């Protein structure tokens, strides 16, 4: 016998007449015995009201708890009455689902969702996959900041990569009075990537204010967590268009699924104790009495909750009311504002739909092309098994698109290129302050017109297909009058090698 | 206007003080242009009922704040948890008389929540005041697995790595526990002396117990407990001279009321002067909606100071802490406690009698227990450390010198005497040369007593990062130090930043660099052939050793560097012969070492000169109360002409 | 100490001191503001750019580098011992009577007693 308790939603027709009969979920290794709770507009009045009856009714050997997003304060409300009468309770939802570190010393919760750890370590293993290595951060004064302050950097020490971070920045943003002097403090910082810490309610004033400022261009990215963006299903106005952000499996999954998964993890548990022929333990009397003094023999129940699996899904419980090492998903905004797949994160190894990121749609972020010159630039194979190539090394994945008429894609494989005009870019990229990617040219060597159509570097660059072009290029008054060329920065010219002497 | 407030008490005797003070507060401003009123309700058994009460007292009236206080009740933890929460859906402001749970500081669970009283965890502040007075620098930290101890220990060792000294040790039992006789133990073996307790009544009379079993409560101890520690069953059996603390004047229940009172009418005068009237919430039903100027309310609370309060002037912390409440220290002279100072968080100043400690004795006591059988490690380096086996006698045969006197000698054990096949071994050896010399002087000079031994791996030690890890273990003859081996290191022991971040060191006392050996075109770090690698010439240097951080330190060199990734030998003078062979083209190490063999045997010189300099100098753990003695015996040995006279027999007799 | 501290008179230029130099006075009321370059003050440079300190450098007036003449200590010395500064850097050597009184970094030039003679 469990218990389902709606707390709000559209028209509740569907559910409420899908809850008619044991019908539903007959999969579970257990008699069930459903009942359904209706509630009304929510308040601590009516939710202990409605479940203290339906305790002192029924005999419920547990509920589940299905609720409206954006709601802060409604979880703790669950955990003080389930800590009072310690039955158990579990919140498949969006509102409730949001983790609480420290929980009352006798309660069960099991709260189906990740903390800020999680979410930030999937969050720079995705920032250091392209190469990105400097970014700014921006918090409101939302409580419970100073927990993301910390795990930033923890997070960010732990990794080996340098992690070189410009600055951080505290903001106080709310209703449009006090506007003013986060307007100066977000102008006068600048970075290639922002990670950024609000609520719902505040990203639609960091957003605007920010698209004031000159920081939602193509030059820029974002990536926030899973606190913002509640109503996942109509994103609003005003967001950039293509931030990334980690959501929990099961984002795009159906409320019934949603329940059905509850009722069976619920009677799993349940039929895993029974193959153990112990018994079924009975729920606490009451709420009018204050009972439970002691945790009894029962606490093999709440235990043995944990680590049952169904359906092939890890859905290992921690000792802290929250799911461990779960599969989580990366969702960004395409240009039709609507959130789409982008990579999993299956047993610890990133997958990505995109080998380069799109930058879709003044600016930075300008492209480049270079080719294999002896000393000048050196294009080698990634580490044996990493991937991420040697320090001071740049990677450049070249550009095979021999044929796209009839052919698919052509895999890039991640090079690394090292050298002398690398090294002139980097510094570069120091000095005036841009982002670049190389990519190798595979139409001809530097260039030569076959009667009129241009190939290789000078022939990208005639074509707008790259911004700029660094290597082993000389000047001449042929090609000086088509492209635009830098002050020397090696002397060469023609030289005529003998055999020996 | 009609500004209403609420409350919710336990007496049904100080609830009329409240409405006095109400009254009395609204004398001071009664225009109708505010005028004040009051409620009241009472405690329950039942929770969940008195949740309900809480609801219906906020629906009675358009309540602008709640004062609650703790009743008659043994539970003191959950008491203010239902009125909290529930109020806490509509960000009504509430206020604690008095609680000292450091769970209602969590802001991010408890969304509106103050407070007129320091919690529980601000006692380390004033721990931290009494080490600065009485420098006690060695502190053993002994706390329980409740959320309140590990937000105690987090506080102090905040404060201390804001100073970055760090603890001596720290170590927690979990709550609820008894015959634990273990942990005692394992704190019991240091040098560290003074030890900080924090943990209910019934653990602290169960830790008072072992430790009285343990003799660990008699002379040569300090240790200073909380508040919570020297009430109830727990202050029956403690030893005498227990440092403690108390509150100003706590537990009035009724002090604390006025200057709630007085704080919440001064901060809705000045909230009611601003444009956004919301007008508090009316409804425990349907109303699912939020206060539309819960925060700024919270925010003006906050920032509203008093002018003369009965406890003193009312300040808030950036989560609503007392703000400098006073403290009373205390002690245990023969079964009953004293006043012994006053302090206000800032500073303490003492203000009546003598203070007596547990001993009985009337000076202060310091702690770092000194030791005097000192363990120490060191390396087979031949210039100044010679290894060599021992006589069937028992002794290592004499050797005289044409000086006219012995060279000193010593038994050293530990290693299998054979490093690459060997099950398990150990043998004693003898030891003697330059170092040995050095620390017979030393010990000499400084009443101490040493059992020196060798380490268990042959390497110098260098700090590393193995695979599948987060942390960084040393290992080595470093490690040995760090984690508990070793008590000192008398060895050419480089100090480099990465060695001095973790330990510290002596004053130098003999300065050196780096330089190439070579076979009788080969130079500095400056040519091609050396830049680039070619088989024409092949460099080397022991593995995990120093030099192999100087060419990891440094981008530029990085293919250098990826050459002796190649190969290099984790060796002694074997390297010398791997030279000797035509094997290895050049060798680069220390300056010393190199110049001594290479003036000693034959058929070697030394390529030009040092380019990185740096010194020698004996290592210690960190802020050990050895290192300004030690360094004072070097400057004086270095003064004297000693080390001149050292120096000569050991390497001026050659060439 | 001419390699170590160089004393230098403000030019009539323009007021201040030349760049990569800074400001000093001779302390004995009246003032006059000389300025101070050299080796060690490139150091205190470099240390105040790292360890994220402002600082304030006056010259000594007595003895060169200190003495005890019966607990008179003039000099460097004497001012860090008595509390009217919290450093002192310089051409000051390390030995065992001074570091009872005063404490001390790890060295950066090493130097000993020397012979000079004619050549
Ligand atoms: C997407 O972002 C990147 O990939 C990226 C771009 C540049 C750099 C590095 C650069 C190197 C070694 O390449 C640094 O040495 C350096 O100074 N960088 C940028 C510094 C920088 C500032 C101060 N402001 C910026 C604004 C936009 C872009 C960059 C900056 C690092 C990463
Ligand atoms: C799931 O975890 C529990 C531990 O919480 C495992 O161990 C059970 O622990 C209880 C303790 O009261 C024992 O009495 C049981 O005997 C233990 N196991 C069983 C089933 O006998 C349990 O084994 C774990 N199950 C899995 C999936 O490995
Ligand atoms: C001012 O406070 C008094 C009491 O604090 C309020 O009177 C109470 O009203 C409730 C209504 O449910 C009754 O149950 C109590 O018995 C009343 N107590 C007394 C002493 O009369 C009064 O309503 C408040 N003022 C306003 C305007 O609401
Ligand atoms: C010595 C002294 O004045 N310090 C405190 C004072 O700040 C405080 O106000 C008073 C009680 O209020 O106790 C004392
Ligand atoms: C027993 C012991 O270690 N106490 C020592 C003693 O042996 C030593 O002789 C003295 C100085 O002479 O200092 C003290
Ligand atoms: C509380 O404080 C008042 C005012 O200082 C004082 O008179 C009284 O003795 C204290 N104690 C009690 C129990 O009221
Ligand atoms: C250090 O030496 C002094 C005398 O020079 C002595 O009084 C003191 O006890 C010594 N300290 C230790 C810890 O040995």
């Amino acid at each position: 016998t469990v218990a389902v308790v709606f707390s709000s939603s559209g028209p509740p027709q569907a559910q409420f007449r899908a809850r008619l009969t044991p019908q539903s979920f007959l999969d579970l290794p257990l008699e069930i015995q459903p009942l359904t709770v209706g509630v009304n507009t929510t308040n601590p009045s009516s939710l202990l009201t409605q479940i203290c009856g339906l305790l002192g009714a029924a005999h419920v050997h547990g509920i589940v708890f299905e609720d409206n997003v954006d709601t802060e304060a409604v979880a703790q409300i669950l955990d003080f009455i389930s800590s009072q009468t310690h039955v158990p309770i579990l919140s498949i939802s969006g509102g409730s689902a949001v983790v609480l570190t420290p929980k009352e010393p006798g309660s069960a919760f099991l709260q189906l969702g990740v903390s800020l750890e999680q979410q930030l370590q999937v969050l720079f293993k995705v920032l250091e996959e392209y190469d990105w290595s400097a970014f700014a951060v921006i918090t409101s004064l939302h409580p419970g900041h100073a927990l993301f302050l910390e795990g930033v950097r923890a997070v960010a020490d732990a990794s080996h990569v340098s992690w070189r971070l410009l600055d951080v920045v505290t903001l106080e943003l709310g209703p449009g009075g006090p506007r003013a002097r986060t307007q100066r403090l977000l102008r006068q910082l600048d970075a290639p990537v922002f990670v950024a810490y609000c609520s719902r309610e505040e990203a639609e004033v960091l957003f605007a204010e920010a698209a004031q400022a000159g920081l939602v261009g193509p030059g820029h990215v974002w990536l926030v967590p899973n606190l913002a963006l509640g109503s996942t299903d109509a994103p609003p106005a005003t967001f950039p268009v293509g931030l990334i952000s980690v959501v929990t499996e099961s984002w795009r999954l159906s409320l019934r699924q949603k329940v059905r998964d509850g009722v069976a993890i619920l009677a799993l548990g349940a039929h895993s104790y029974w193959r153990q022929h112990g018994t079924l333990p009975a729920p606490a009397g009451d709420c009018r009495v204050h009972p439970g003094p002691v945790s009894p023999a029962r606490e093999a129940f709440y235990r043995h909750l944990l680590n049952v699996t169904w359906e092939g899904r890890d859905f290992s419980f921690s000792p802290g009311g929250y799911l461990v090492q779960p599969t989580m998903v990366v969702i960004a905004l395409n240009r039709h504002r609507l959130w789409e797949m982008v990579g999993r994160w299956e047993h610890g190894v990133l997958y990505m739909k995109y080998p380069v990121w799109p930058r879709y749609s003044d600016s930075r972020h300008l492209t480049v092309a270079t080719l294999e010159e002896r000393p000048f630039v050196i294009v080698e194979s990634p580490d044996p098994g990493t991937g991420g190539c040697v320090p001071n090394t740049v990677p450049c994945r070249r550009q095979s698109n021999h044929t796209f008429s009839s052919g698919d894609v052509a895999p890039y494989t991640k090079l690394c290129c090292k050298g002398f005009c690398i090294d002139i870019l980097k510094k570069l990229a120091r000095v005036v302050k841009f982002s670049y990617d190389l990519y190798l040219v595979t139409n001809g060597k530097h260039g030569k017109r076959v009667r009129g159509v241009w190939n290789g570097m000078i022939g990208e660059v005639y074509y707008k297909r790259a911004d700029m072009a660094i290597g082993s290029l000389t000047i001449n008054e042929e090609r000086s009058e088509i492209v635009d060329f830098s002050v020397p920065f090696v002397e060469t010219g023609i030289s005529v090698m003998v055999a020996r002497s | 206007k009609i500004v209403n407030i609420g409350a919710v008490l336990s007496t049904r005797k100080h609830e009329q003080m409240f409405r006095e003070a109400v009254n009395q507060a609204n004398k001071r401003h009664g225009s109708w242009k505010i005028q004040l009123n009051a409620t009241s309700v009472t405690h329950k058994p039942n929770a969940i009922q008195m949740a309900l009460s809480v609801c219906e007292d906020l629906i009675s009236s358009q309540v602008y704040a709640i004062l609650v206080s703790h009743p008659p009740t043994p539970n003191d933890h959950f008491t203010p948890t239902p009125v909290s929460y529930t109020a806490g859906f509509y960000r009504i402001p509430v206020l604690g008389l008095t609680t000292r749970m450091s769970i209602y500081s969590d802001k991010s669970i408890h969304l509106s929540f103050l407070r007129t009283v320091p919690p529980y965890s601000h006692q380390s502040s004033v721990w931290f005041e009494m080490m600065r007075v009485y420098s006690w620098n060695h502190i053993i930290l002994l706390v329980s697995d409740d959320h309140e101890g590990r937000a105690a220990q987090k506080r102090l060792e905040t404060l201390l790595e804001e100073r970055e000294s760090k603890a001596e040790k720290v170590l927690q039992f979990d709550p609820g526990t008894k015959n634990v006789t273990a942990l005692l133990m394992e704190a019991k073996e240091l040098e560290a002396r003074v030890i900080i307790l924090s943990a209910s009544e019934d653990d602290a009379a169960t830790v008072y117990r072992a430790a009285a079993m343990l003799n660990m409560t008699g002379s040569g101890y300090v240790w200073l407990v909380g508040e919570r520690e020297i009430s109830g069953n727990a202050l029956r059996y403690a030893p005498d001279g227990i440092l403690g603390l108390q509150l100003i004047n706590g537990k009035n229940e009724s002090a604390h009321i006025s200057d709630a009172v007085g704080v919440v009418a001064q901060a809705v005068h000045e909230l009611l002067e601003k444009e956004n009237i919301t007008d508090p919430p009316r409804g425990c039903v349907g109303n699912t909606n939020i206060w539309k100027t819960g925060p700024l309310f919270k925010r003006v609370l906050m920032s509203s100071k008093y002018a003369d309060g009965v406890t003193g002037r009312v300040e808030f912390n950036e989560d609503g802490d007392r703000k400098f409440a006073n403290y009373s220290i205390m002690n245990l002279q023969n079964r009953k406690l004293v006043q012994v100072g006053i302090y206000n968080g800032t500073h303490v100043i003492p203000n009546d009698r003598k203070i007596i400690w547990p001993g009985g004795e009337t000076e202060k006591p310091r702690g770092y227990q000194m030791s005097t059988r000192l363990k120490i490690v060191t390396i087979h380096q031949e210039p100044f450390v010679y290894v060599k086996p021992t006589l069937s006698d028992g002794t290592c045969k004499e050797e005289f010198t044409v000086n006219g006197d012995p060279v000193k000698k010593v038994i050293c054990t530990g290693p299998n005497d054979t490093s690459p096949g060997s099950p398990r071994h150990t043998v004693p050896q003898c030891c003697y040369g330059f170092c040995i010399d050095l620390l017979i002087k030393l010990a000499r000079t400084m009443n101490f007593t040493y059992e020196v031994h060798l380490v268990a791996d042959g390497k110098f030690g260098t700090q590393e990062r193995v695979n599948n890890s987060n942390k960084k273990e040393w290992n080595g003859m470093m490690g040995e130090l760090l984690s508990g081996q070793a008590d000192m290191i008398v060895a050419p022991l480089t100090i480099n930043n990465e060695r001095a971040q973790y330990i510290e060191f002596s004053k130098p006392f003999k300065y050196q660099g780096l330089t190439i050996l070579v076979k009788k075109r080969i130079t500095g770090i400056n040519d091609p052939r050396l830049r680039n690698p070619s088989d024409k010439f092949i460099y080397a240097t022991v593995k995990q050793s120093s030099v192999d951080i100087y060419f990891r330190r440094q981008v530029e060199l990085s293919t250098m560097y990826r050459h002796m990734e190649k190969h290099n030998y984790e060796s002694a003078a074997e390297a010398i012969q791997a030279v000797r062979d035509n094997k290895l083209h050049a060798f680069i190490w220390d300056s010393a070492v190199l110049e001594f063999e290479a003036s000693q045997k034959c058929d070697l010189v030394t390529t030009g000169e040092l380019f990185f300099r740096s010194g020698f100098g004996i290592g210690m753990r960190k802020d050990s109360p050895w290192k300004q003695n030690v360094s004072l015996s070097i400057l004086k040995s270095h003064e004297n002409g000693f080390m001149e006279d050292l120096d000569k027999t050991w390497v001026r007799y050659q060439e």
